[PDB]
């Protein structure tokens, strides 16, 4: 990159393939499962019904 | 089937197991004998 | 008490002949599908208090039969009916791993019609609970085993009705 | 016909029916240390 | 009843009723006009225990009426009141029988299988009878609620 | 989460060193702040519901068009008023959270970081929230240094808005 | 990263022969309707901010748990990231219907974003329903001929609904 | 061990080890290296397999985290980390033995009176185990999801 | 009852820390010599009717007791002095295959010392009969499996002393 | 990365309501004892190099296999890395007892370093025993009086021993 070039994902796609490697922003999101469990997020859809 | 299961020893006299109590310091072998006492004296389960 | 190994090996015994090629295709049918049965056997025992729970919620509960006057009002016997509905659940698995309804004749349907009319329990309400239990099982274990486990469920509904 | 209807377990009176606080928990607990 | 416990206690001896057991009916029947003059107000005041039973349970056990609990929302606060309405009757049914044995054969003896299966906690229904105990003792006189309060307390010890 | 102890640990960690007397100066200062700030947060917790309704009424008073014109962004219908006063209570709750935390971190992480694009996408004028925060900072009724730093947090929210 | 034409070229090269005639008549009809494809694409593109705001508007009316505190889209920063995720999905849908191939939509979003939403704790169901509602509103906005000559958008409603359902199913 | 109850099932019949049973005790030893590495993964990742799975319990049963509950607060769901770790421990002992007797010696038969004295419903705990089974098999391979989960299904049936 | 697999399970479980590299090494201490130990058992199972007569032939075939006028002279109690040799053999190969003296404490030696007094039976001859059985059980099992069986018979006669 | 105050703020925001009064009295007592907490911290911090040198020496007197050739801490470079690992653990303990929360100690060390010591071949047992001995010496250095006014040092012994045991158990 030298001093004057913005970094980019080097050689993601091979010239004969319509599908390359996963973009790094999708491969490595802001946090993993470990920090997700600490935040106590509420998954599993919703609570449910009374019957 | 009339010659199979219908011979005269109704085949559960010699394929039903018995329960001994040789293992009084074993604990899980004790628990399936105590249920076998409950399921032969009262011969239902005594749970309800 | 018999088994699809044994009931084709004893019926060939009592005819005096040996392992016929028509008799050899029933054992290898049982040896092909036996891996499907043993993984289906563990999943019933892991859910055995929950197949009986969803059966009574879909067929039995919140009705006239648990209302005083019905037979289920005594909690002596609502303890006993979950015990009774457990009996058809475990013996269906014993009919499943044997591949044979012969245990159900000798250990479930020995005198079952007389003892239900001696107490006056409803026949079809129990048969409605077997029809509850056959669809709860086929969802929890997969339809390839529920289409075989339900055959011995219809063997119970034939003898009960 | 169709038998009609009447009563049992009418219930239907909320009475107090206390409203829910609706709390939730962090699960960042001291697994290592609970009590003596 | 108090006779029926002594009847099977007689036949397990297979002898006649000993007079240690006869006078316990003589204390029963002459107080039988007293004992029917206890529980009929609890048949009389019917709702007043019951509406003061749920609200006196929910402040001592509020996790039951939360989401995730068995009793939740509407139609599952009323059947928990109606399963509590069942166990109000058997306190009166134990009083006019003079013994706790008709409470057993219709209402106690199979609780640990049906409440295991339904998921209702047996401790939580035990505190509801402990919640309805205080409002029933106030409606009776103090020497009359002292015997009827133990009739609650056996079901407390049977549930717990 | 820009709170003083957190940022002191971040300074000492990015420098790669142990804690010095600087962080302890930060600490006796933070305890001095919290010694009034916690009681002021409790007082705001007490006066919160009337402050929310007064801010909503002042916002309807200064901008009367929002009560009149049909539009799902405007609080003409009732659901607009429920959601509206809900975000009034959101702003007040973030003010109390920053009063407890001792820094602008909670409002910066819960309110400020996306508020501009949200008001851009939803056709919400931020001046409504500026009017509401001005009414809150006028009517909170505190006194002294707690009142000055409460006004500091509210003015910070105002400057972050516009 | 494929066109329609590059898709036919790659298939003809994997066959190893020249392009057959029926594929060329198909591509001629594609070149005749490619502008037709385009008209929907431009009227889809011009209303994009209204589409994503109405989609989030109906979604957060529909599932108020996301707006509720502790919800996944509750925080202002997270809610802005939510609208950003939706706008990105709509943009890559417009790219795929520009190039006439779903391979761009696959390449740019699909293979990673399911695992991203699992790892983030993002509920895939709500964003799936949001992409479905956004696609329904997008075809509803495209199909109305206001100041446009009379034509046929049949097959292109087919293709756009295909792209939106592919996005919603790859999200899950 | 798969030895020691094949001993017990051969002791009650007063017989030696059958050669049909002797292949089963032969094939266990040659596959003993295959089960100790999948028990290493549960030994290594024991902290992750309880922490998110505990939130799967509270998502599906939030009655426990409600106030007035059995396991309420930062210190009592701490005790759920101080209790469910033993069940994550013992499944590893069920794997390396080959069968369920380390489960059967420690944590099966007294739990009806354990959790009654604790006051916790067992099926609330058991649905935490069945949700833990769904997240344990996320770590296991497609071959080892059955056999390491085969010792899970004994524990789910023991609670229910 | 405590298997040597379950004992090294138990030694980490009374501490409650997990299975370490030392604790998995005890299983590899069992699994490395596991293959010969299984193959030792099929030799002792087929020969147990055969090997029981040479133990008394080396020790007590003609002696001062087995004549008229001593113990092991009824043919009823001569059955007992063969069946106890069958009992000591069938429980040592359980204790071989598990690798413990604890099953030997529970089953064969839970009360065996006290009963041999009041029956009036020679103990010390039965000590020599197991000690004669070592050299006939090591000739057929090989040299390597003959020494690991020797500590399990030696727990019996030290326990019978 | 959480304080005590930010922990109460995050819990009150997940509840969605204001902070209750009893939490505010708890935080007032925390603000009264927070200086308490941290004089304790300062006398822990001033003796840190003595703590890690006494810990390592005690440890290498105890397990001479690490000093023995072929041992994990045998090489001079590896031994310097060993002392660096110990000093890092002590520093993050001091950070966690500064902020009054174990979340900083979790965030900075715990989740990765167990897998790091597995992958490196580092015995987790020796460093666990070393962190335990270092924590015992740290409380022993903190608890003694030498020209300081009497105070309720106790509980904070509770909290510091909690942090050290959390570190030693996350190491394993
Ligand atoms: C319950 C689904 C229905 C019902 C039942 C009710 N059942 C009672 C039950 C009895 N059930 C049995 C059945 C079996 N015993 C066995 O060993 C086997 C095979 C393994 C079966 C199928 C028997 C023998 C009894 C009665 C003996 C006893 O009292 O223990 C009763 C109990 C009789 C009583 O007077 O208390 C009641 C109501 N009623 C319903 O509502 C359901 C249709
Ligand atoms: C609203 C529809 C739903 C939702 C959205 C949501 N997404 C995030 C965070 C991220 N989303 C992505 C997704 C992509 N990044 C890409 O580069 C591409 C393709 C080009 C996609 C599809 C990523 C990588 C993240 C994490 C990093 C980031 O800044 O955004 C959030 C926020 C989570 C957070 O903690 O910040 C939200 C809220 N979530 C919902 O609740 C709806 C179901
Ligand atoms: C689709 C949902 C509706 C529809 C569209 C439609 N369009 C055409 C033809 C043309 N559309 C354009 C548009 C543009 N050309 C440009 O250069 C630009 C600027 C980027 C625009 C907006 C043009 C120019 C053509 C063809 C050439 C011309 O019009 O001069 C048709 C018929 C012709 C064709 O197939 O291209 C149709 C049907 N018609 C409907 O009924 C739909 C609801
Ligand atoms: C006289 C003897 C007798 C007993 C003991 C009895 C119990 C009983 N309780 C029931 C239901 C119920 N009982 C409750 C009760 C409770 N839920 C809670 O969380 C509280 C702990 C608790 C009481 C305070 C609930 C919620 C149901 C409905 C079950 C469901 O909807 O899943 C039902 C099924 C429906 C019905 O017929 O009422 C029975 C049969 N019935 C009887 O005839
Ligand atoms: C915790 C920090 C926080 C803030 C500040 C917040 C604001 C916020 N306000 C919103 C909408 C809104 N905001 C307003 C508010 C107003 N409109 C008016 O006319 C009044 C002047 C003013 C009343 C205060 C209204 C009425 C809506 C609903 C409009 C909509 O559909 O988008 C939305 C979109 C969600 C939705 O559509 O329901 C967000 C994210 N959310 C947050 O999580
Ligand atoms: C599985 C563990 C186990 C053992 C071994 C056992 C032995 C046992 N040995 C018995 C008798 C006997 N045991 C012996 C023993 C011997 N003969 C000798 O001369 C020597 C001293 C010794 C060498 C074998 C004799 C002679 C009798 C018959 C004594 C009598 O009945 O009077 C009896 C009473 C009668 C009978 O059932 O045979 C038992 C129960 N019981 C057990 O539970
Ligand atoms: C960063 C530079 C710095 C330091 C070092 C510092 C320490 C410090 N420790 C204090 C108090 C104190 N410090 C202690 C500490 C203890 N007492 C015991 O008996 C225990 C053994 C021990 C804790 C383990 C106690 C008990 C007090 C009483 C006053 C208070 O609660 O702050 C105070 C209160 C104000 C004062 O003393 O003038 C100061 C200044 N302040 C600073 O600005």
């Amino acid at each position: 990159f030298g001093y004057d070039t913005v970094p980019y994902q080097r050689r993601r796609v091979l010239p004969q393939r319509n599908v390359g490697e996963t973009p790094f922003n999708l491969k490595t999101p802001r946090y993993n499962e470990y920090h997700r469990t600490q935040l106590g997020f509420p998954q599993v859809i919703w609570q449910t019904s009374v019957r | 089937i009339d010659n199979q299961i219908k011979q005269g020893v109704n085949k559960r006299r010699e394929q039903s197991k018995v329960f001994k109590l040789t293992n009084v310091t074993d604990k899980v072998a004790l628990q399936t004998t105590i249920g076998a006492i409950y399921r032969q004296i009262f011969e239902r389960d005594i749970d309800p | 008490m018999q088994d699809a190994i044994t009931s084709v090996i004893n019926s060939s015994d009592v005819q005096g002949k040996y392992l016929d090629a028509s008799a050899i295709q029933k054992l290898k049918a049982y040896f092909a599908t036996g891996e499907l049965r043993v993984r289906a056997a563990t999943t019933i025992s892991a859910n055995a208090a929950n197949i009986v729970k969803e059966a009574v919620a879909k067929s039995l509960l919140y009705s006239d039969i648990t209302r005083p006057g019905g037979n289920m009002y005594t909690t002596r016997r609502y303890a006993a009916c979950i015990r009774d509905l457990d009996y058809y659940l475990r013996y269906a698995t014993y009919a499943m791993l044997a591949g044979d309804p012969s245990i159900l004749d000798e250990r479930v349907l020995n005198g079952l019609k007389e003892t239900y009319n001696s107490l006056g329990v409803p026949i079809g309400a129990t048969v409605q609970a077997i029809q509850a239990m056959k669809e709860v099982t086929a969802g929890l274990v997969g339809a390839d085993a529920g289409k075989e486990m339900g055959i011995y469920f219809d063997y119970i509904c034939s003898g009960l009705s | 016909r169709f038998v009609p209807q009447e009563k049992q377990p009418k219930a239907g009176d909320p009475a107090n029916f206390l409203a829910m606080a609706k709390q939730v928990s962090r699960p960042a607990n001291t697994v290592t240390r609970v009590a003596l | 009843s108090i006779v029926t416990k002594s009847i099977v206690n007689a036949d397990a001896e297979a002898r006649y009723l000993s007079p240690g057991e006869l006078d316990r009916i003589k204390s029963f029947v002459t107080s039988g006009e007293r004992r029917v003059r206890i529980a009929e107000t609890m048949t009389g005041a019917r709702e007043r225990i019951i509406k003061e039973a749920g609200n006196q349970l929910f402040q001592k056990r509020p996790d039951v009426v939360s989401p995730g609990g068995n009793a939740y929302g509407e139609e599952m606060t009323a059947t928990c009141l109606r399963d509590l309405d069942y166990y109000l009757r058997l306190i009166t049914y134990g009083i006019v029988a003079g013994d706790v044995t008709p409470i057993e054969e219709i209402g106690v003896v199979g609780v640990r299988e049906m409440y295991k299966s339904l998921g209702t906690p047996i401790e939580a229904v035990a505190e509801g009878v402990r919640a309805m105990k205080s409002v029933a003792t106030s409606l009776l006189s103090g020497e009359d609620a002292a015997e009827a309060g133990a009739y609650f307390d056996y079901l407390i010890g049977a549930m717990s | 989460m820009k709170t003083p102890l957190t940022e002191a640990v971040s300074i000492a960690d990015s420098q790669g060193r142990f804690l010095s007397s600087t962080e302890i100066q930060v600490a006796f200062g933070r305890f001095r702040q919290a010694k009034a700030g916690l009681e002021a947060a409790k007082a705001l917790t007490s006066k919160a519901d009337s402050l929310i309704s007064g801010a909503a009424q002042a916002v309807y008073n200064k901008f009367p068009y929002t009560t009149q014109m049909q539009g799902p962004n405007y609080a003409a219908d009732q659901r607009g008023k429920d959601k509206c006063a809900r975000d009034i209570g959101y702003y007040l709750r973030m003010v109390t959270y920053c009063l407890i935390a001792g820094g602008t971190g909670p409002m910066d992480e819960y309110l400020i970081a996306g508020i501009d694009e949200i008001n851009r996408t939803f056709e919400l004028s931020p001046s409504w929230y500026i009017e509401a925060l001005k009414y809150i900072k006028a009517n909170h009724g505190l006194s002294g240094d707690a009142a000055v730093e409460a006004n500091s947090y509210l003015d910070y929210a105002i400057n972050a808005l516009s | 990263m494929f066109d329609a034409f590059t898709k036919v070229v790659s298939q003809a090269d994997t066959r190893g022969e020249m392009l057959s005639t029926a594929q060329i008549d198909a591509l001629s009809q594609m070149v005749a309707e490619s502008n037709k494809r385009l008209d929907s694409v431009n009227r889809i593109t011009s209303n994009a901010s209204t589409i994503v705001s109405n989609a989030a508007r109906s979604l957060f009316a529909e599932q108020p748990q996301l707006i509720a505190p502790g919800g996944n889209a509750y925080t202002s920063r997270r809610m802005a990231a939510c609208l950003r995720d939706m706008e990105i999905i709509l943009r890559y849908v417009t790219y795929a219907v520009f190039a006439g191939d779903a391979s761009v939509l696959e390449d740019r979003c699909l293979n990673g974003l399911r695992e991203t939403y699992l790892a983030l704790g993002t509920p895939g169901s709500s964003v799936a329903v949001g992409v479905g509602k956004m696609k329904e509103a997008a075809l509803a906005i495209v199909n109305d001929p206001a100041g446009i000559t009379p034509g046929d958008c049949s097959a292109l409603a087919s293709e756009i609904a295909g792209y939106f359902d592919r996005a919603a199913a790859a999200v899950s």
